[PDB]
């Protein structure tokens, strides 16, 4: 007898799997996606956005920055020291 | 001789026994017609079965 109609009728398949709301997500994500993120950081500058370049830029964590960090609060207080003294 | 009394007597008194064609019709079975030409009937006929089956399954195919 007569075939029924639903082989032919598609409709709820789009909220019928998980991949569509992965597809809905990654419609907008990827579709207005850049091929590079903006920035790992970069203002602090007076002469002064390369000591952040150098120093607390994602190239490295050393010691260096720490030294000089030291060093300054150490100067206000050796001055300090023959003003007193 | 005996061949030939026998020959005679036999053919000439009676040829055939008595047979009716009518009494025969009783022990045989009579043609009798099919009852009914037919028409099959119209299935699944209009739209009030395909607008019940759509509705009845809107279901997808997945």
């Amino acid at each position: 007898v007569s075939t029924l109609i639903p082989p032919k009728v598609v409709s709820s398949k789009n909220i019928g799997s998980a991949p569509n709301a992965k597809r809905i997500a990654n419609v907008v994500h990827f579709y207005k996606s850049l091929p590079q993120g903006p920035a790992p950081a970069i203002k602090a500058n007076t002469r002064l956005a390369r000591y952040k370049a150098k120093y607390f830029d994602g190239d490295n964590a050393s010691g260096k920055p720490l030294w000089h960090f030291a060093l300054g609060i150490i100067a206000f207080g050796y001055s300090m020291e023959y003003y007193f003294h | 001789n005996v061949i030939q009394d026998l020959y005679l007597r036999e053919l000439k008194d009676t040829k055939l026994a008595p047979s009716t064609l009518q009494d025969a019709e009783g022990n045989v079975k009579p043609w009798n017609p099919p009852q009914k030409p037919n028409l099959p009937e119209l299935e699944l006929q209009g739209p009030e079965a395909l607008k019940a089956y759509t509705e009845q399954n809107v279901e997808t195919a997945h």
